[PDB]
């Protein structure tokens, strides 16, 4: 739900 | 002065929930270290992002409106060199991009 995990999840 | 003005505004505006679809990914820091990319720090050897961008412009760091624009565009160049260039977030950064370079290039003279 955090900005943390929406960029994990875009760039892995 | 009145140009540093603008630079924010135009920061307020890439901050704006109207590109917030393809902004976010240049709001915060990239953390190395909760997101796993162990090789960033070899390639980017000077990060930005927009947050950061921002208290340099609270603090009055930046001289003029083209030291500000040159973090602008490091943002998006470490973007650029890091991913893959059919990578998602390319597509994203250019978006952002073309929103900046407009507003920067339109900005009162
Ligand atoms: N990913």
């Amino acid at each position: 739900w955090s900005w943390l995990c929406k960029k994990y999840n875009l760039i892995h | 002065s009145e140009q540093l003005k603008c630079c924010s505004g135009i920061l307020k505006e890439m901050f704006a929930k109207k590109h917030a679809a393809y902004a976010w990914p240049f709001y915060k820091p990239v953390d190395v270290e909760a997101l796993g990319l162990h090789d960033y720090c070899d390639i980017i050897k000077h990060p930005m992002d927009m947050s950061t961008i921002k208290s340099k412009l609270e603090a009055r760091e930046y001289r003029d409106a083209q030291e500000f624009g040159a973090d602008v565009r490091l943002m998006f160049s470490n973007c650029y060199k890091y991913n893959p260039p059919d990578h998602e977030v390319v597509a994203m950064a250019r978006k952002l991009q073309d929103v900046f370079e407009m507003r920067f290039a339109k900005m009162p003279d």
